[PDB]
């Protein structure tokens, strides 16, 4: 381009250049489970009465 | 007979007919299978009861 283009180009690139900074990105997923199951029951058979 | 009960007389009589002599238990055994509450049978001379909860 034109020598005041030139110029012009030569700031956007030294902006446009700059040293792009990093970034160190920890996550930290923690889960917690449990629970209780229970089954109690009762069950009584008699011949003469009857059964459950 | 009624049916909204757990099981019908009828299979459980017929399988301890069969259950006899060492007999078989396939066919009571699946009656019995998903049955749940108090089944109470009495025979008071000749009249049988089977009360089903």
């Amino acid at each position: 381009a034109q020598p005041d283009v030139m110029a012009e180009l030569e700031q956007v690139v030294a902006k446009l250049d700059i040293r792009r900074a990093q970034v160190l990105v920890e996550a930290i997923i923690v889960e917690i489970a449990d629970g209780d199951g229970l089954n109690l029951g009762v069950q009584w058979a008699n011949t003469n009465g009857g059964g459950t | 007979q009624f049916t909204n009960a757990g099981p019908g007389i009828g299979s459980v009589a017929i399988a301890a007919k069969d259950y006899k002599d060492n007999g078989t238990t396939t066919g009571l055994a699946k009656l019995a299978e998903n049955f749940n509450g108090m089944a109470a049978g009495f025979y008071q001379g000749n009249w049988a009861m089977l009360v089903t909860a």
